[PDB]
């Protein structure tokens, strides 16, 4: 019934789904304050309410929407920014085990955001570039230690993202299952 | 970087039976069949630096 | 001293910098070869000349002094991607500058980057050079250490902590070492200047372009073409090598099965062999027989029970080409053999060696030969040991070995030799005009059922999956065969080795369908083409 | 050249003028020029060549212009072997008289291009050429009463061949 | 930007070698043309070894010294008309491009990208998928693409080429009174031509080269080539032009004297291209056509 | 500069006379005629076009490679066959 791939995992498509369903600030260019949108899943006050160069808060679905044409412009959450990226670097570096506290979804939205809405950064977006991947490759020699304690009973984590707990998933559960296995079977 | 000027038609010829200690250092014309012949290797020039073919 | 500084920060900052879309190329690369623990990297020139034109021209102009900064620069990013010890990286290189014919390299070139292509026709064995190295210095018992590269070194005079003229011996218990291998390269067959050999190359490579091509091949390679010591102020010429170029699936499987249920495959292969050739039905049943073998088996007393199958000829030319062509493995040879060999094997001198024939050759395979009677006097003797036992075995001058011959042998001729082989058969003409007209027209048109590749490959599909064995019935019916057989011929000859060949072909036949068990089906064809006579 | 060619019966001019020294024999002569003239060489990936060159052998009687016409041959073609075939490539062959030899010519006439290999060295070079033989009927004299094999030293796939 | 054919890839020798112009300007049909070309190259002081190599790989200095080396050389062999200026576009690291490498990229695309009723519809159906393997050429996403079609060019001109000398040495241009004719009636492979775009561009180099050749009888020119499997001979009417150097513009006529023929005549003929100059006819009618068409005042 | 082809017209011809000597061939119990024979006339026929630097092969000179390879053809035989090959062959050996 339903297919091989997603029995026990989300695909990335569902993952950048789920993610689009968070708000986000943006300026619009014209005025609907004055047809209405009569939405079902969200709130309706704000686009039915919008003047021009005020901000407001919408959903990123339809922030994107707006984006595609003119209407719109999308400002960037305050910590896709050059200073508080050096920071969490060197908080990564500082702290050999801890991850650093970024947000859940932050892969997934810096590669949305520089897709569809690379004219609106204040920053050059040559150097978000380099520091996104700086980030990515020490968290994942992070990660690479961290396989070497899988055990019958349990491990915490903490601040790793979706995206990145969603890449291991299907590896971390099936080693850990068979763990369990061999130790209850010698208990029975 | 350089040139070399080749002689042709030189007037008088010698097998190699005629060449006597007389003609050292002198031009001379010879005609014969090439028995045998080495690979080519480069050499150098001067004694940076710089190589020229030989045979 | 600065310039050393600054040649390995650009460097590493291009590897930190180069994307083309999205994706940082170079970065990835180092990363996924650290884990499966491969030290190297492999860039590509156009994008050293994209990103930067000066850092090309200083590599272009003194290769020999920078490729070794180049190679610390990635060792310092390979640490920074993968710890919060590693070896020294190798540079590995791909250019699409013009070639050069091996034949036109000269003076001109030496200490450049070049770029050519031939054949290998040699290949060295590995051996062992230093990188990092150790010294203990003989008098005061002071120690130290030295790191070669491999560029174009001698050990040190400068005595330290007199110390004496040349006191310093090396530690092997405590150095570091890597692989290197010389191969030759010979220029192009049709590049060659009519009425001359073709001329050839000395070249060197080592760490991981180590043991990457064998002999024959022909190859393309990058690196610096330079001079070695080894008349007057003359040395030889060599490369240093920096870049080179050069079972079944389910799907397979299903239509080799769909074959085997068809109700009229052994028809549908026969109809398959030599199809020019008109008529002649049961030869060609006999080299499906031929190709597909009996069984194998082994005792528990230890005696060993053959699988082959043997068939003579007595037009006849086309099969064996044929047979050649269709068998997985294939030799095909006239009866004088290729040396003094023979077909079977001898001794020759000065000390005494020995070499075999085309049966030791094709050992594992099919062999096919174009005129039995032409067989050398030793052979004719020799055959009957590498037929009846599937070896060859000598005791002369010293020597005192056995050889494999384990193999089907096809044969054609035009006596008790006769004995040796499972079926004889004699080849039969027709002479249709239309027959010779439409070969003669083939002619003209090059001069102006299942294909062979399949075919081959469903041969060797079967040979790998199927043994099948006899059923019981099977066995009641040759036995009272066999006993009327050797009665009739009583009242009026058959043995035992005619009825273990007529087994064979049995279980050849029930090889086809990929049944297990042999049947009543099978045996009665064996029988019916058992009429050599 | 194209003046001489316009005229008829130029194919008969020229094998008049092959080998002016030596008298009569004018199907040897026909068959020389032919060799030295050859045809077209083509090949077909779809499992088929066809050599352009064209071979020739000659049953001689004692004292019957062979060796004269062969060194006729060596003067005349542009390029040639005298008895080695790498100095042949893309000429002509001269044999005047007759088993290493023989093998070696075996593997020449079955193949274009010659491979060898030795000590683990392997290599190949080029043959690509017309092989003109000449040969003593098995003695004294050749017997007519008898078919060509009776009277020669040679593998039958060489006839063929 | 140079009138040079695609010099920023292949190398600057079969830049000079297959341009359109330097072919009318210094005759590379024959070893007479070829030796000044070689000449040239000896004289800028440019070692011929390194004029072959490619572009990408040739040596940084001659690079940056070409704007020079044209000022000083190009006068002497008449040939100073290459000088002009052009756009150029980079992205990124991958190297830059002219407009004129640019669509002779794309016009290659549109020509060899991949009972007589239906032959001809088959026909007609490729060439449109064409217009999708150039239109997806236009995105920047796709370079992959673009490489492929420039690779197609090169060969283009070099079979294009390799057709115009032996036009020109065997002398197969019949000077009529009116106008010049050529018809091919064979070649190495004449289906190159049977797309109008590359008959076009063979009827481009020969019209360079009527140009210069004389300074006399600017004509009309026809040309044309047979097809085995039609039958049938393709037909184009081709202008005269002026050099580059050089005032109203001319006008192809054409147009009506092939209509007003098709009007009158007996033969059996196709018009259904946008340009009209374009024609098709069946073998056999091809020399009463003309003939008719020569007999016409309208020409 | 010559490189001869054949004309696809008279090839029918050759090939029904190509049939005619194997059936004599083997009526006699001769060695039979193969295509290696066939092979060897049209090269023979190609250096005959390129003699007189004509870039076709013509009928006449298929006529004399013709007669060529069979005169030789017929040489190689014992004394009987060759009475009988000579008699039959007489339309290929001296005429056509
Ligand atoms: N027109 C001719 N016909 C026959 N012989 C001739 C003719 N003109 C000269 N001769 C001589 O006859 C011989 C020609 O045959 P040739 O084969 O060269 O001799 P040969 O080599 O000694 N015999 P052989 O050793 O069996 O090849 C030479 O001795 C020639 O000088
Ligand atoms: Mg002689
Ligand atoms: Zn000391």
């Amino acid at each position: 019934s339903l297919p091989a791939h997603l029995q026990q995992t989300f695909s990335p498509e569902e993952i950048q789904f789920i993610v689009e369903n968070e708000p986000i600030k943006i300026f619009p260019r014209i005025t609907t304050r004055q047809t209405r949108w009569q939405l079902i899943t969200t709130d309706d006050k704000a686009l039915n309410n919008m003047v021009a160069m005020r901000s407001t808060e919408v959903v990123l679905w339809i922030a994107l929407l707006l984006k595609q044409q003119s209407k719109c412009s999308i400002v960037a959450p305050q910590w896709l920014t050059t200073k508080e990226l050096d920071r969490k670097i060197q908080y990564e570096k500082t702290h050999p085990d801890r991850f650093s506290e970024l947000p859940w979804n932050w892969l997934v939205l810096a590669r949305i955001l520089f897709n569809k809405a690379k004219d609106d950064f204040h920053d050059p977006i040559h150097e978000l570039r380099g520091k996104i991947q700086d980030l990515r490759e020490i968290r994942q020699i992070k990660v690479l230690k961290g396989l070497k304690y899988l055990n019958e009973s349990h491990l915490q984590l903490d601040n790793l993202s979706l995206l990145e707990i969603n890449e291991l998933r299907p590896f971390i559960t099936e080693i850990m299952d068979k763990l369990r296995e061999i130790h209850t079977a010698s208990l029975t | 970087s350089e040139i070399h000027v080749r002689i042709s038609d030189f007037p008088t010829i010698y097998s190699l039976r005629e060449l006597r200690e007389s003609n050292l250092s002198s031009l001379v014309r010879v005609t014969g069949v090439v028995t045998r012949r080495t690979g080519v290797f480069p050499q150098l020039k001067y004694v940076k630096t710089v190589y020229r073919n030989y045979q | 001293d600065d310039d050393n500084t600054e040649i390995i920060k650009s460097f590493k900052n291009f590897i930190l910098e180069f994307r083309l879309d999205s994706q940082f190329i170079y970065r990835d690369q180092l990363r996924n070869n650290i884990l499966v623990k491969n030290y190297s990297l492999t860039v590509n020139m156009e994008h050293l000349i994209g990103y930067n034109e000066d850092i090309y021209k200083k590599l272009s102009d003194e290769p020999s002094d920078i490729i070794p900064l180049f190679e610390t620069a990635i060792t310092q990013v390979a640490k920074r991607i993968s710890i919060l010890s590693l070896p020294t990286f190798q540079l590995i290189l791909n250019s699409n500058a013009n070639q050069i014919p091996l034949r036109d390299l000269d003076s001109e070139h030496v200490s450049k980057i070049v770029r050519l292509s031939g054949i290998i026709i040699s290949t060295s064995v590995l051996s062992s050079r230093a990188t990092y190295l150790s010294i203990m210095c003989r008098n005061c018992r002071h120690t130290t250490s030295i790191t070669i590269n491999n560029f174009n070194v001698s050990l040190p005079r400068s005595c330290l902590s007199n110390c004496g003229p040349d006191p310093y011996i090396i530690i092997h218990e405590s150095s570091k070492f890597i692989d290197q291998q010389f191969l030759k390269l010979q220029e192009i067959p049709e590049l060659v200047p009519v009425g001359e050999m073709p001329r050839n190359l000395t070249m060197t490579c080592d760490r991981y372009l180590t043991n990457k091509v064998i002999p024959g091949t022909r190859v393309t390679i990058v690196g610096i073409y330079s001079i070695y010591n080894s008349g007057v102020a003359i040395r030889t010429p060599y490369i240093k090598i920096l870049g080179i170029q050069s079972m079944f699936t389910e799907e397979e499987e299903e239509e080799f099965l769909q074959l085997s249920r068809n109700p009229k495959l052994y028809e549908i292969l026969t109809n398959s062999i030599a199809p020019s050739i008109f008529g002649n039905e049961d030869i060609k049943k006999a080299i499906v027989c031929l190709l597909m073998g009996g069984s194998k088996k082994i005792l528990p007393d230890g005696m060993r029970l053959r699988g082959d199958i043997n068939v003579l000829l007595l037009a006849k030319s086309q099969l064996l080409k044929f047979v050649e062509k269709v068998s997985p493995i294939a030799v095909y040879t006239s009866g004088k053999g290729s040396s003094a060999a023979g077909l079977t094997a001898s001794v020759q001198r000065r000390e005494f060696y020995l070499e075999g024939g085309a049966m030791v050759l094709a050992d594992g395979g099919v062999v096919c030969i174009d005129e039995f009677d032409k067989m050398r006097d030793e052979d004719r003797v020799a055959i009957h040991e590498a037929m009846e036992q599937q070896t060859i075995s000598i005791a002369k001058a010293g020597i005192t070995t056995v050889l494999n011959s384990r193999t089907s042998v096809l044969a054609a001729a035009n006596t008790t030799i006769l004995s040796r082989f499972d079926m004889i058969f004699i080849v039969k003409d027709d002479h249709n005009e239309e027959r010779d007209i439409s070969i003669a027209n083939h002619v003209i048109n090059i001069h102006t059922e299942i294909s062979i590749e399949k075919m081959k490959r469903y041969i060797t599909y079967c040979r790998l999956k199927c043994a099948p064995r006899l059923s019981p019935q099977a066995a009641e019916k040759l036995s009272s065969n066999f006993v009327t057989i050797r009665k009739q011929l009583l009242i009026n000859p058959i043995t035992i080795r005619q009825l273990e060949a007529i087994i064979r072909i049995t279980e050849s036949l029930a090889k086809l369908e990929l049944s297990p068990i042999a049947q009543e089906r099978h045996v009665d064809e064996a029988i019916r083409l058992f009429q050599a006579s | 050249f194209r003046k001489i060619s316009r005229d008829r019966g130029i194919i008969d001019k020229i094998i008049s003028s092959m080998a002016p020294s030596i008298y009569g024999h004018r199907d040897i002569k026909t068959a020389v020029a032919c060799s030295l003239f050859g045809g077209v060489p083509k090949n077909v990936n779809g499992k088929h060549s066809i050599r352009g060159d064209i071979n020739v052998l000659l049953l001689g009687d004692p004292g019957t212009a062979k060796s004269q016409i062969l060194k006729y041959v060596e003067k005349t073609a542009h390029r040639a072997v005298f008895a080695a075939l790498v100095l042949a490539d893309k000429g002509v062959c001269l044999i005047d008289e007759f088993d290493q030899d023989r093998t070696s010519i075996h593997e020449a006439m079955e193949q274009q291009s010659i491979s060898i290999s030795k000590a683990g060295i392997v290599t190949t070079l080029q043959a690509r050429c017309s092989i003109i033989a000449a040969a003593n009927p098995n003695g004294g004299r050749y017997n007519s009463t008898l078919p060509l094999a009776q009277n020669v030293s040679l593998t039958e796939p060489i006839l063929s061949r | 930007d140079y009138y040079l054919f695609l010099l920023r890839h292949s190398s600057l020798y079969d830049s000079f070698y297959y341009s359109n112009y330097v072919n009318a300007k210094l005759s590379l049909w024959n070893e007479n043309g070829k030796k000044r070309l070689h000449k040239m190259f000896a004289r800028m002081g440019i070692p011929l070894s390194t004029a072959q190599e490619t572009w990408l790989y040739m040596d940084h200095s001659i690079k940056r010294e070409l704007g020079i080396i044209f000022d000083k050389n190009l006068d002497r062999y008449g040939l100073q008309d290459i000088i002009r200026d052009g756009f150029v576009r980079t992205l990124g690291y991958r190297g830059s491009i002219s407009a004129s490498e640019f669509v002779e990229a794309l016009t290659a695309l549109l020509e060899v990208g991949n009972n007589s009723a239906q032959k001809l519809t088959n026909l007609r159906k490729r060439w449109v998928s064409n217009f999708w393997l150039s239109w997806d050429a236009l995105d920047d996403r796709k370079v992959e693409l673009l490489n492929r079609g420039i690779q197609l060019a090169q060969d283009l001109q070099r079979a294009i080429f390799n057709t115009g000398v032996a036009i020109l040495e065997k002398k197969l241009i019949k000077h009529l009174r009116i106008y010049r004719l050529c018809v091919l009636q064979d070649g190495p492979d004449l289906d190159l031509y049977r797309n109008p775009l590359t008959l076009l561009r063979l009827g481009n180099w020969l019209i360079e080269c009527c140009a210069e050749s004389e300074d006399k009888q600017l004509l009309p020119m026809v040309l044309a080539s047979i097809d085995e499997n039609t039958d049938t001979y393709l037909v184009a009417g081709l202008t005269p032009r002026y050099p580059r150097g050089l005032k109203k513009p001319i006008l192809n006529n054409f147009s009506m004297a092939f209509q007003q023929i098709t009007a009158e005549t007996d033969a059996k003929v196709r018009i259904d291209n946008f340009e009209s100059s374009i024609i098709e006819i069946r073998r056999e009618d091809l020399s009463p056509f003309l003939e008719k068409l020569t007999l016409s005042g309208l020409l | 500069k010559i490189y001869p082809k054949l004309h696809q017209m008279d090839m029918d011809k050759v090939s029904r006379v190509y049939a005619d000597l194997r059936r004599e061939s083997i009526s006699t119990g001769s060695f039979p005629i193969t295509v290696r024979h066939l092979e060897s006339i049209l090269r023979i026929a190609e250096s005959f076009a390129k003699m007189r630097l004509s870039e076709f092969v013509s009928s006449y000179d298929l006529d004399r490679a013709i007669k060529v390879v069979v005169d030789s053809f017929v040489d190689a035989q014992k004394v009987s066959v060759r009475r009988q090959l000579r008699r039959s062959f007489a339309i290929y050996t001296l005429g056509h």
